[PDB]
Order: C-alpha cells, then structure tokens, then sequence
C-alpha cells in the first residue's frame, strides 16, 4: 500500500455545473444584465446566469461551508472562484437571481458586483489581487489584507456599479519581489523599504550561505568579509530592496517608521486597443498607518478619481497618459515629480525594450 | 476591547477579513469544546493576537522558516515560525500548505466540504481562496500534522494533491476558457490539468535552478495575467479571418457608436464601417480583441486556432520585471499536446544544465541570447519576436557563416575561431 | 613676442556677404524655387538666392581655388558649406542663378541640388555624411569615399531633383565608433568585423596599458594575463567591435574577407511629426567589393526604392514603419530577418529607454 | 594604368574624389616643378598609390599613430603613419591638422585663399570640407612641417587656429541660424564663436577624462545633428505662442491640403483648421516644427526664446549609442551666455573629478544617476526629463528625507547612514 502520491488535483470536468458541462466550448454570446450578473447563451440555446461577488480572499472554512449551503440551493451544488479572487455562482432560473444576491449579503456579507461591460462601455472596479502581509509573510514592508479592506471601503460604490469609463485594476504587493500582477496593473501599491540592512554578524555565520547572499544583490552593495566570515554592505549602493533578507535572516532592513508603500500606475495586461505595459512609480512613498492607511487611501482615490474624471469611454489610465502625456498627468492628479521617479536601476538590459512583449503582430 | 486596531476594520461595507479570522477561532473553539477532533483550536486566535501586535508595532512578527515537507515531496509546504513563539505558543509553527486547485477554480460543494473537514481537524481553519498562483492556501499548521493531513486529503472521495513551491514546476493555472467563454481559442482547462499531471514529479520534487510557472489564457485578453505572472505564457490566438455576421453589426449600429468606440480604437486601422458593411483587413489585424470585445454577438475569433507563447514573465527580482516576450508565434493546442511538451522539456534540460543558482528562465535567455534559446527549442528567428530590429551593429556571427580566409585559418591554427 | 596661439577661428561676422550681414536675424521667409535654389526674403525687402551643390567632401585646394573664382564672379566673394558638406553660393541677381549653376557644373563638376521642399512636400536626397575610410584611418572595416561615390552614382537622379516623398538621410561610418550621426539616419552604412582579435603578446607588452584595454571591452571578453603580462580574449564573448584595437595596436582583428558593412534604417534626428530614433540593423553583412561595392549598393537602392514606392507625403522611413510594422517592412524590401537582428548588447541600461531623448514636451 | 581600380571611380555622374586626389597630384607636382615653394609635391600621389593598394587588398594600410602636435597645444593634430613607408616614403608620415572653421562654415574667398596657400606650401594639398565635427581637415603632412604650417596660418591676413582632438573640448559647431534662417530661436553662430573663444584652453590643451562635444542648433529641426553627435546639444526653442498670420494661412489653404499635410501629422493634435480659422493649442504643442516647416510664410516660432539642452549624445563605445536626453528644459541664450557657461563648468569639474579614464559624460550620468547630475548643475528634477517614470520601485532616498527612528539612530552609531 503506502501513502498515495503524484495524483494531482481533481479533474475539473467532474466539477462542472451540468448546463456548463453540456454546453462546453459551445457558447454563442454573453450579456451583462446588471453589475455583478453576466448572462451566457449557448449555441444549443440554453441560458445560464453567472453571478459574481467580492470576497476578502482569506476565508474561514465556515464561510466556505456557508457558501456551499448557498450553492446547493441557487446553483445545483456547483461553484467557482476567479483569477482576481471573486466568487461566482451559476443560476438557471432567472427569477431567483436577486434572491441569491440578497441571501449572499445577509449570510456572509459579500457584495454583488466586480463586473464590467465593454459593449455599452461602462466599467466597475473589481477586487484587489493581493498577498499575505503581516498575516503570514516574513519579508513584508506593508500588510495587504488591511490596506485592501481600507481601500475597498472608500471605493466600495465603484465595485457595486459601473461608474468607470474604462477598466481599472488595483493590485498590491507587500514587498519588492512583488507577488501578483502588481507590476502590470492600472494602479499598484508596492511595499518598499527606505533603510539599508544592518548586518547581524552572529546570525550570518551560523545560518547564511554568504556567496549566494552576495550574488543576490542587484547593485553589488554586498562584499564578502573574509575575516570575520561575514558580509559588508555599501550604504551608497543599497536601494533597500531587501533581497538579501530573503536570502539571509542575518540581514534585516526593517524599520517600522520608514517602511511604506509606493504607488504605481499605467500597467496593462490585455492587448485590447494598445499593448501591455509595466507599472510606473508616481508616488515614491506613503507611510504605514494602520489601521485605515488614510494617506494611501487618499492618494489612490485622488489618482483614480482624476483619470475617472477625464478619460474617454474605454481609455484606461495608461491610454489616458498616451493621450495627455506625463506633463498633464502629474498636474491633474496633483502629484509632484521628484528625482526618485527617474529610473536608475542599472541591471535591466536595454534590449528587452526592443522585444515583443505582446501577442499583437501581423501574420 | 481585546483588539482595538483590528476592530476598526470590521467596520465598513467591504467584507472584513478580521471578521473572517474571528468567525474561525470562535467556531473552532466551539467545535473542540463539543468533543470534536480539532488538533489546532487555538490556531486562529493566536494568529489574531499576533496580527494585533504587528499592527501596533507596524512590523512583521514571522521569522525565517526552518525547511519542512512531506514524505516523497520536496515542495508544496512552506515553513513559518513566529518570533513571539513563547508569548503565543500556538503560532510557533504556522506552516502553509498549498493545495492544487482544479483547473479554472471550478468546484462542486462536496469537494470543498471535504477540504474543510480535513483542515478543521489538522489546521487553523484559515484558508486563502485563492492564492496568487492559483493554489488553495491552507494557512497555519504544525510540523507533525503535515504528514497525516496529506494522507487524508488523498483519501477523500474527491481527493486533492499538494501544489508546487520552491525550485520546481509551480501549479499551473488557466482562465475559465471554454467552460464559460465564447472567446476561447482552445481548451485552457484541459491543457492546464494535462500539464499538471504530466509533470507531477517536476512539481512535487524541486530539481531546477529556480521556480517555473505556466499559465494558460483563452484569448489575448489574458484573463490569468499569464504574460506578467508566468515564465511560460500560453495565450490563445488564430490565423484566419475574424468571422463577421453583418446583420448582427447592424443590430449594434442601431445604437452603438461603432466609429468612435471601435473603428478609431483599433490599433492598426484594420476595421472599417460605412453604415452598410463592416470590413476587417485580417492582414492588418493584430488580434487585440477589442472589436470582438465590443461586439461579441457580431464578431468572433477565427477558425484556425492555437496559441502564441510568451517567454520570461517574472517579478522584478534580480535582473528586472518582465512581461513575457514572443517565443513561439503559433503552436497548435491539441491533446496530448506533444508540440508544447517537446518545447517545455527542451527548455528545462537546457535551463538545468546552464542556469545559475536562483536564475529565472527569462534571465537565462537574457544572459545566453535568443540564438541559443531558439536552437534549444528548435525554432527559427522571426521578426514577430521583436518590437524592432537591434539599434546597434554589434552582432555575433557563427563560425560557419564566415568566408574561409587566411585569417580564419590563423584562428584555426591556434585553436580559437 | 613669440608664436601666436589661442586666437581661435576668424570671426564669422566679418565673412558674411553684406546682404546677409545686413538682414541677419531679420528674415521673412524662404522659398525653394527649384532643386538646388532657395530664395530668402528679408523684412527689409532684400532678396538673396542660396544655390546648393554636391561635393565629394575630399576637396583639392585647386578645387577650392576654382570655387573661389566662381564665388568672386557670382556671389561677391562669399560662400559657405552646409552641415552635410554641400557648398552654397549667394546670388542677389536672380537672372544670374543659371549662369552660376552652369559654370559650377562645367568648371568643378559639382551638381546643383541636394535640397528639399517641405511646403510642397517634395524631397531631394542630400549628400552622404561619411568619414575617412582607407584614405586616412587605421580602424576601418570599410572604405568611406568609395562607397559614397558608388551609392551616389546609382542614386544621382535623387540628388538633382525633388523626387522623394519625405526626407531621406543616407550616412556612412567606416567602423562601429561611427564618427558621424550615422547611428540616427534613415539609411546607415556601418563597417563591421566578424572576426575576433588575435593578441600579439609582444606588441601588447611593449605598447598597451592593460587595465584600460581590458575595460574598453563592452562584453568583458578580455582578461589580463599576469603570467605573460598580456591579455587573453574569450572568443565566445567577442562580437568583433574593434574597440580593443582602438586602444591597443597588439589587438588587431581585421580580416579582408569577413570585414564588411551592416545596413541600418529608421534613424531620425529632427523632431518633426515624430521623435528622434536610432537606426536599426536590417542587413547584417555585405562584403567589401571595391571599386563599386555592388552588393552593398544594390541593398541600399532596394531599401530606398521600396520606401519611396509606398511612403506617404512627409513620411520618413521610420514613420513608414510606424505605420506598416516591421513584418510588412521585411516583406516589402525583400529582406530576410535572421537571429543576428535580435538585440543582444547587454551593457546598455533599460532606463535609457525611459529618458526623454528629444525636445518634444508640453509647457 | 597605375590605378585601374580607382579609375573606375572616375566614371559616373557624382563628382569623383579620385579626380580630387589626381588633380592635387598633377598641380602640386606642376607647382614644385615651376620652382614654387612646395615641400610635399608628391604627397597626393603617394596617397593615391596607397589607396589603390588598399582597394586591391580590401584593407587599410595605415597603422596606429605616434603622438604629434604643435608647440603649446596637446590636441588638434592627429599623427598617422603608413605601413607602406619604405615602398612609398612620401606618405610614411601623413598627419591631419584640424583647422577650426568659422561658425556655420561661412567664408569669404580671401579666407579660403589664405588656407590654400599655406597648405600648398606645407602639406599634401588634399583637404576635407569639412570634418564631421566641423573643422577644416588638412589631410597629410610630415612632423617637421606642423609648426611652421601653424605659424603661417596664424600670420595670415585672415588667420586660422587649430581645432580640437583628444580628451578636450572639441571644435563647437553651429547650424546657419539667423544668418540665413527665419526659424532661428537664438544666435547659433554667435554662441558657437563665443564658446570657442571662451574655452580656447580646454580646446587646445586636453585635460579631461575623454572628449566633450558641443553643438548649437537654432531650432528643434536640429540641422547640425547635435543630439546624436554632441555631448551637450544646445537646441533652440520657445515658451510662448506660435505666431499665426491668418491671411497667409488662407493663401496656403487655396492650394495646400492642410488637413492631411498639417493637421493630421501634428504629433499631439494641437493644431486645428476649419476652412477659415487656424487654431493652435500651445498648451498641447510640443514644438516639433512640422507646422511651421509646412507654412513658413504663415507660422513663426514664439517670442520667448532660448534653448533646451540635451545631454549625453555619443557614438556607441563603451555603453551604447546615445541620442541626448533632456537635461535643461529651458535656458535663456543671451550674450555673454553666463547661464550656459555655468552649467558647462559645473559639469566639467564634476566629470574631471569623478570620470574614469575614457568615460563620456553620458556614461557618467548613467553611472552616478540623474540625481547627482542635477545637483552638480543645481537644478530640480522635471517630468520633461523622462519619457515615462520608472517601471520599478527600487528608489534611493536621501538621509534627510527619512523619519527619525530607532533604526536611523542605530545606523548613526554604527558609522553608516
Ligand atoms: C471573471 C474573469 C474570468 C475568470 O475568472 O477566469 C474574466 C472574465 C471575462 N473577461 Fe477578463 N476576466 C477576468 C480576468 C481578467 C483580468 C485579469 C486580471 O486582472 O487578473 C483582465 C486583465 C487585466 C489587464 O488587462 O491588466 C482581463 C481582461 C479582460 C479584458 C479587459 C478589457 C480591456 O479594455 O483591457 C476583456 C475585455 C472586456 O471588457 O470585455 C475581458 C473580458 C472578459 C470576458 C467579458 C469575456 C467573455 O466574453 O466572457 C469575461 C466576462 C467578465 C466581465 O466582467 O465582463 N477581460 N480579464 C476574470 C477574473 C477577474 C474578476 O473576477 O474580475
Ligand atoms: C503563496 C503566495 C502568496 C499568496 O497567497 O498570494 C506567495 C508567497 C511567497 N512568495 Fe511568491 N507567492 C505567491 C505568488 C507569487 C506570484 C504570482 C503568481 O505566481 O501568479 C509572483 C510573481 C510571478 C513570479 O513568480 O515572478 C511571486 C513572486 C515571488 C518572488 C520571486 C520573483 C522573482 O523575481 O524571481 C519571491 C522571491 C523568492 O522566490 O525568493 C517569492 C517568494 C515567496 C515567499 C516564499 C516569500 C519569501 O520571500 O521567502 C512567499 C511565502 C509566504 C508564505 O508563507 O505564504 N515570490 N509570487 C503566492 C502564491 C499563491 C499560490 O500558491 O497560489
Ligand atoms: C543648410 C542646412 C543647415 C546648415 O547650417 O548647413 C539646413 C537648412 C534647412 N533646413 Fe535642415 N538643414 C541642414 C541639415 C539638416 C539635417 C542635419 C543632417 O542631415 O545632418 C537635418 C536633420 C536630419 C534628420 O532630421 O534626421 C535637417 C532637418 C531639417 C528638418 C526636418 C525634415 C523632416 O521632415 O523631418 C526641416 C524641415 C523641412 O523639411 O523644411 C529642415 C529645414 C531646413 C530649412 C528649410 C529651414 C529654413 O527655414 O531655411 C533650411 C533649408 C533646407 C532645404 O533644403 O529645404 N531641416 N536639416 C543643412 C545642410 C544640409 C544639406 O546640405 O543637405
Ligand atoms: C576626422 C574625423 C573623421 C572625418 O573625416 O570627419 C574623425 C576621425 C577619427 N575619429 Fe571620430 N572623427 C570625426 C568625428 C566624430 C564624430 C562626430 C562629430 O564630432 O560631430 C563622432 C561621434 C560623436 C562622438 O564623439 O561620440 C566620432 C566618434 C569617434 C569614436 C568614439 C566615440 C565613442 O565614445 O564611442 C572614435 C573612438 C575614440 O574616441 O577613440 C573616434 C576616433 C577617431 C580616430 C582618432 C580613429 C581611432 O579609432 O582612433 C579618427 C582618425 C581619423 C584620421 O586619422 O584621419 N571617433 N568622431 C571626424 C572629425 C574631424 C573634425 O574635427 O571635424
Ligand atoms: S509580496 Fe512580499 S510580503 Fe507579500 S506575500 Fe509576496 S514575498 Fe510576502
Ligand atoms: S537591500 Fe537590496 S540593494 Fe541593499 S544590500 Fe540588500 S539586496 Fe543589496
Ligand atoms: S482570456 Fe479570453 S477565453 Fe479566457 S476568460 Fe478571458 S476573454 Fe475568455
Ligand atoms: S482584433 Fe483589434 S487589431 Fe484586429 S481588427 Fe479588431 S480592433 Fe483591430
Ligand atoms: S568611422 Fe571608424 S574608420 Fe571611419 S574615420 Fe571614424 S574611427 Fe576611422
Ligand atoms: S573586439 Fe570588441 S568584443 Fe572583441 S575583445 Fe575587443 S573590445 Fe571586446
Ligand atoms: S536648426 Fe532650425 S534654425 Fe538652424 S538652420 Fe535648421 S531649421 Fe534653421
Ligand atoms: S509645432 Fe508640432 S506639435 Fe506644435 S502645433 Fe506645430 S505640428 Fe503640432
């Protein structure tokens, strides 16, 4: 016998809603009824209603069972999540759509919304993709779950409606190794340090493999100390990425007062209208202010409300910038351009800017 | 008020995570007091008390992880310890388990309940739905519980395996694709699972210089952020013409501003509308999706389907953040996917043989050059791989491309060349 | 007393034709009358005609003496050269313009032309900026004067008339340190090597400062060899740039059978309509074939004719490509894309792609 | 024939450089035969012969040169020696003297006649009009003749000094500017001359880590290729409105297609035409010049004039070819140009202090960063310096910007900060 291994996840096809299983790869068109409700008509003529809700991502198993109770009812015991950590139900009988929407709100407190209609041209804010934060991670500069709650509270109304002229993605990373699509979002919140690491010589000797710690620094600020058998850090060359702390517990760069978040904009993943773009820093640093992070929230709101105001139907934030330029962008958003925003990261090769970072090309 | 700073975040309209954590501990302690087989009822409370201290301190309270796993596997379990280990005993070990999600995150209620049963028993009752990569996150358990927990997950009527972590093939993910989406250019969910199954060993037993991720997107809309979030982004596309029902377009123009909201927005001017006919120059089309996005009843992807492969996508670490670039302009997606597998293996053989410690595939290509990368995958250089030819004349030439000369014979004579 | 030094060039203002000195900074407008002939009208009412002629750049002093005789006869003893090395005369009597043109043509064999007219949108090909080649330089891969002569013979009709729809600059660099603005030219001819150097240890030891020779290598292919007090070359990393031979006579890499020219396109210097751009390689290599370099000339002419045949009015090569894309460019020019053309020059920083290399910005 | 390969280049319609060399040979030989004081009657014919052997071998026959100069100067004369010196002794020494041009290449015939007489006497009789930087090139003389040639030059009725070469300020150059051009935003010729005179020492006596180039363009058309070919590109611009003559625009509207040739080609859509009234949104205009170029009788640069300075322009060596980027969005250009001279001297000091052997100014800025560069020239960062802000979060913060913290004190009492 022995403990069975190497069997993988369940086969997805066994976990499909019957109407979905039958009409697989055979749909005619979709239709957004109202915000949070999307209709899908099959080539067979069958009609199923997908219904989307915001989740905190982090779920109690009890808030899981309680979703399964709802699932058996409105949706034949079938269910799914999204790529942005929303939850979607599948209702056949369209009279029981609102019942679902209401029961969900009273049972678990999960708002209906998170959708968008490109056809008409009206968009809603979807969930924020984020990570662990102080809940579980050993190298964060900020905490995801908290800021997410604080931001979405302010910008709730946007998730619930289609009040936006184009698609806006808000995403978050708790440190520089930027987990999630954070480097490619319309608005990004990125945990940064602003303080170099003070080496712990004792902790390094016993635990740290030095040569790979030294090799993992992108600016070369680290040099092996032969003596001594420790690491030396050139403060002039450190930009507080904290990669050395990832590699070595003897290299903390943590300072509660100076750690914070940068805000980046102008990212894009889809091909539609224009090419994918990496996010760009437009606010160097805002403080950690648990629990409401009011400075962060105000600056995200400020930015989003600026682009919302000006942007033409479909025109995303980076597309807006394409049109007005960064000169007018910094004015309207009311942000200041400092030297911190001039790229100085030496190691990335120029030739990457010449590669096709897109599926867009002619045959 | 035990937790004054966290309680402020139970307020507000957005679903509170603080509410989620409280809801867990309270019911887990309610279960354990009722004689239930709960090994960690104290788990979620201690987590809340530590997070409360972290909010006060404005710093993490988790230290570096003493490595841990299950029998047979090397990855899938991430070790974590609290530096308040003695003050809050129940979070001295709070290890995460990554549970392989079903392709496209589809679930029946049973499957989910099964997961809850095992985790209530062996863990903190705290989960993430879903993790960034796509895995189910079992958040917080001890070292000697890992082994029995894995036994039982596999013995469930709907059984789940462990996902990928460390220097392995990570758990692949895929957009909803053909399960829900009329845009799908190929069966994303089948491809995701087939891959996950084919390279089980490379996922569970990390052997590579670093991590490697694969994400499958139904169409160029990239609904799983594959180009940014994976080393190997398999994105659906087509070769022939966008299929256009002309009457359906008249149904739009009855109300829609097709000239402004479609025509003028097409990157390459390929799409024309005069009031009667819509015309698409598929020679000029870059299959950006917008027009199909605009008029999904009317417009559709072509019949000749497959995928473009974008290589390199990664977060900034070491050499810089990467949105994947074009590696294979077109490849067929048909079971058992031999053409895609042949590619992946060739890349892995090469990356294992040549990759430095903690070097991502994209950094390796950068270091080695596309010429080497292309010969490894056995493909020709193609103008579609670049946004523009090189802006300097510093080209490497292969030995065999040179005219034989007095000089090349000189090089030969000395064993260089 | 002692030898006079530090006195500089003659003050230009004492060398300006009286009508030009009088109306300095007081021009109404210019009109291109016909190829080679530009009318300039001053606010004062003075009218001067600037008549332009192609030159081989390498001039005989006896040619300079001839041009002086002509200048005394037609332009009151005044003359200039342009920034692409054409020569210009200043005629006030409009009825003498053709006497001049004909007399220049006859006496020195220099053709009138090398102009363009933005207003009507009709453009001449001007002179090819080029350097020393084998005439005087020790680091060339190709000749300069021979190739320019061979290209200008074939493209001559475009020098004397306004036959092109936009500006086309053709520029030649006899090696990779591209003396000139060859690196931002609509069509650039750039000499290259394709063979690595063979260290001459004796010459290196005697004449080369090792550390700066080593550090002159962009790819780090050179290492000092303490033992034999010389330099070792790692052939795998050498891309034959020639820089080490610029530094050190003990490092030659010339091979007369493998030296040749790359052809680059799509450079733009002016701001007009779109930003400046560096030229991009589209033909990796063509051989030296003196005296006519037929293969090189054939490709330059092939590229020019394809752009001319499809280019809209004003639309320079890079603007033509902005429109059609590189896919259609290689098809229309009949050129092959190979892996050589994929940029691999690692040292150049990505951040330079993010700097505003241009005077276009909003106030 | 003596030169069958070069003879081929006496054919064809383009004026022949071979004819130029041969003419020199014939007439220098004739002049010397006539008793005229000509020290190098054979130099031209030696060059010709070496060039013919070069065409046959397809390689240079020049070697690395010895250092050579005129008394008092360390630059401006570049030694060149042939490897064919025994076979052709008249070209064994064949150095170039770079003679500083008048601003904008303006001459009277008396000036040129002076140059021709001096070079006839002491040199090959071969010249370039002009060197790529701008200088007159005296192509080919012997070492013993450099000094007496320079002396003769300096004693001419219209005298000519040596330009630059080596690690110095090279000979600045200027487009024609206000002498002939209605587009000029400043006096290019005057500025050029003034910098040349002001920094004679920096030009004649190389003292820097490498070469430094200045070029002066009167307007954004950049007719001296300054941004590609000079480390410090002074490019004319304006701050206020384009001057529009409406009646003149109507005179254009009668024959010219303004919508297609002007309106649709403006990079920012700032210029509108409705059939009666031309409008310019000068808040949207980026001063590209196309509209003015299209309509010089109607449109003029604005009244508040000066220059944008572009920094770093260079050929590839070391770190890549550079078109210069915005260092100074706007500076006034008024005699005696104190603001420009200030910027220059600050840059030079800093570069002399920090530069490596053979490091260009552009490369130093890439190495030290724009922050250090901007403080050196005492100016604030401006959004006009970048095409976009940084695509990564790895930012350096200065000490004074950080909050006073237990950590900042911990850094202080450790010898770091
Ligand atoms: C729900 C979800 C499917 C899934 O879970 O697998 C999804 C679903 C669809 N996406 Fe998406 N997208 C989903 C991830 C995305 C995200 C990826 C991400 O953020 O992680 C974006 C890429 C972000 C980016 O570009 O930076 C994405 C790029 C798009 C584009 C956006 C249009 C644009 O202008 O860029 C299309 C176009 C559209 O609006 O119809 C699109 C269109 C669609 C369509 C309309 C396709 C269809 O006809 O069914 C699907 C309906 C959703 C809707 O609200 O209209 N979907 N798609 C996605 C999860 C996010 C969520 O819960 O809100
Ligand atoms: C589990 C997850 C957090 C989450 O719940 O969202 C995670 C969390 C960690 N990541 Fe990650 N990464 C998670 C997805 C990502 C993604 C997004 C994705 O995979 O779709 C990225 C960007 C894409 C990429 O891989 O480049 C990402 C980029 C990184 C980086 C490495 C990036 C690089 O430049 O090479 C760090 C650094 C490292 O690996 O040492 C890292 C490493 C880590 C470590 C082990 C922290 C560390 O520095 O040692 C994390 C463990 C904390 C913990 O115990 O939970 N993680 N990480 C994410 C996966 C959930 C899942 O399994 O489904
Ligand atoms: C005489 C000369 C300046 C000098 O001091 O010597 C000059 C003079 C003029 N240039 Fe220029 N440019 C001169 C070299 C240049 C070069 C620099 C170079 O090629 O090395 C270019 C920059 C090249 C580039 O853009 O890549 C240059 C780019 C322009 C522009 C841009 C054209 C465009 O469409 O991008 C204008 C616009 C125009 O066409 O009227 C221009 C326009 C002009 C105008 C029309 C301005 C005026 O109001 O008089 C002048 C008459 C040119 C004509 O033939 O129409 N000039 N101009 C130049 C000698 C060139 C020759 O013999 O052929
Ligand atoms: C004379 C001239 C060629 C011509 O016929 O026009 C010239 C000729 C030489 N150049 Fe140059 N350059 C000439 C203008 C340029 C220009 C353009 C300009 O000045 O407008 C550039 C590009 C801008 C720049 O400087 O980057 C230029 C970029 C170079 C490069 C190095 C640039 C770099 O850092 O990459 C080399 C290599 C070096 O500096 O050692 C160089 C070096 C040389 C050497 C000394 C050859 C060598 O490898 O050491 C030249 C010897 C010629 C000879 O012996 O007869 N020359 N060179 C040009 C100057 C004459 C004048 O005074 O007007
Ligand atoms: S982004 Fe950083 S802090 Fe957040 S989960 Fe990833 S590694 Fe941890
Ligand atoms: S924080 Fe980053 S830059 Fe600083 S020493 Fe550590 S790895 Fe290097
Ligand atoms: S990527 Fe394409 S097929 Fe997949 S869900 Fe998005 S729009 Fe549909
Ligand atoms: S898919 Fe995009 S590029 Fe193609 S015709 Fe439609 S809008 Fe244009
Ligand atoms: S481009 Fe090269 S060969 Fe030509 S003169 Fe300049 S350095 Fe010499
Ligand atoms: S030729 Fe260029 S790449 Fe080769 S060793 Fe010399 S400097 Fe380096
Ligand atoms: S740079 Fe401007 S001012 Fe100078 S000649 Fe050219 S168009 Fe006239
Ligand atoms: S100068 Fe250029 S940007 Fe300004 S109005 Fe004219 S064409 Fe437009």
């Amino acid at each position: 016998e022995g403990v069975k291994t190497d069997f993988g996840p369940p086969y997805f096809r066994d976990l499909l809603h019957p109407v979905i299983a039958k009409n697989y790869g055979k749909w005619k068109y979709h239709e957004v009824v109202k915000p949070g409700v999307i209709k899908r008509v099959a080539e067979s003529g069958d009609v199923i209603y997908v219904v989307r809700f915001g989740t905190p991502r982090l779920l109690s198993i009890y808030t899981v069972r309680e979703l399964c109770d709802i699932a058996d009812k409105y949706s034949d015991g079938y269910l799914r999540w999204t790529s942005r950590n929303n939850v979607e139900f599948f209702v056949t009988d369209e009279s029981k759509i609102d019942d679902l929407i209401n029961e969900v709100q009273e049972r678990v407190g999960f708002p209906c919304g998170g959708t968008w209609d490109a056809v008409k041209g009206e968009y809603g804010l979807s969930n924020i993709v984020h990570t662990q934060g102080w809940i579980h991670c050993h190298t964060p500069a900020i905490d995801a779950s908290g800021i997410v709650k604080a931001v979405m509270d302010e910008l709730y109304e946007y998730f619930t409606d289609h009040k936006l002229p184009a698609m806006c993605r808000i995403s978050l990373a708790c440190c520089a190794n930027m987990c999630g699509a954070v480097h490619a979002s319309d608005i990004a919140i990125v945990g940064i340090h602003r303080t170099p690491p003070i080496p712990n010589d004792e902790a390094i000797r016993k635990t740290c493999e030095i040569p790979s710690t030294v090799a993992a620094c992108p600016t070369g600020a680290l040099k092996p100390d032969m003596k001594n058998k420790t690491i030396k850090v050139d403060v002039e060359k450190c930009m507080y990425c904290g990669n050395c702390y990832t590699m070595c517990p003897g290299m903390p760069l943590f300072d509660p007062e100076n750690d914070g978040a940068a805000i980046m904009v102008g990212g894009k993943l889809s091909e539609a209208r224009r090419m994918p773009e990496l996010s760009k820093v437009v606010v160097p640093w805002v403080p950690n202010e648990p629990p409401r992070w009011p400075t962060l929230v105000k600056y995200v709101k400020q930015i989003l409300e600026a682009w919302a105001a000006n942007a033409n139907k479909h025109e995303r934030l980076i597309e807006w910038v394409d049109r007005i330029g960064w000169e007018r962008f910094f004015e309207l958003t009311g942000l200041e351009f400092t030297q911190h925003l001039i790229d100085d990261y030496r190691i990335t090769p120029y030739f990457y800017s010449e590669f096709r970072a897109s599926t867009q090309f002619k045959w | 008020s035990e937790t004054p700073l966290l309680d402020e975040l139970e307020k507000g309209p957005w679903p509170s995570f603080v509410k989620e954590i409280k809801k867990t501990a309270e019911l887990m302690e309610k279960a354990a007091a009722e004689g239930k087989d709960v090994k960690m009822p104290k788990g979620a409370r201690g987590l809340l008390k530590q997070l409360e201290i972290s909010y006060k301190d404005k710093k993490t309270h988790w230290k570096h992880g003493g490595i841990v796993s299950v029998v047979g596997y090397g990855g899938g379990v991430i070790g974590r310890y609290s530096d308040l280990g003695e003050q809050i005993p129940e979070v001295e070990h709070f290890h995460t388990m990554r549970i392989n999600q079903p392709s496209g995150w589809f679930y029946s209620t049973k499957a989910l309940r099964g997961l809850c049963d095992v985790w209530e028993k062996w863990g903190s009752g705290l989960t993430n739905f879903h993790g960034s990569t796509g895995d189910i996150i079992f958040l917080g358990t001890r070292s000697e519980y890992l082994q029995p927990c894995f036994e039982d997950l596999g013995n469930l009527e709907i059984p789940f395996d462990i996902g990928g972590s460390g220097s392995d093939l990570r758990t692949p993910s895929a957009c909803m694709g053909p399960a829900l989406c009329e845009f799908a250019c190929y069966d994303t969910l089948e491809l995701c699972y087939d891959l996950t199954m084919t390279y089980q060993d490379e996922l569970h037993r990390p052997m590579w210089p670093y991590k490697f991720k694969i994400k499958c997107a139904g169409c160029p809309n990239d609904c799983v952020a594959s180009k940014a979030r994976s080393d190997f982004a398999i994105i659906g596309t087509w070769k022939d013409d966008i299929k256009v029902d002309q009457e359906a377009v008249k149904e739009y123009a009855s109300w829609m501003d097709i000239e402004n909201e479609v025509v003028k927005l097409c990157p390459t001017g390929a799409i024309k509308w005069d009031g009667k006919e819509l015309t698409i120059d598929n020679r000029e089309c870059v299959r950006c999706m917008h027009c199909i996005n605009k008029m999904p009843k009317a417009l559709k992807p072509g019949d000749e389907r497959g995928a473009t492969i974008l290589i390199g996508g990664k977060a900034p670490f070491v050499e810089g953040a990467v949105i994947g670039w074009v590696a294979v302009p077109f490849v067929e997606v048909e079971k058992p996917y031999d053409e895609i597998k042949e590619i992946l293996e060739a890349i892995w053989d090469w990356w294992d043989e040549e990759g430095k410690f903690r070097e991502r595939i994209g950094e390796l290509i950068w270091r080695k050059g596309m010429r080497e990368f292309l010969k490894v995958i056995g493909r020709e250089a193609d103008v579609r791989m670049v946004k523009a030819p090189r802006n300097n004349p510093f080209m490497f030439f292969e030995k065999d491309e040179l005219k034989p000369s007095a000089y090349t014979e000189e090089l030969k004579k000395r064993g260089m060349w």
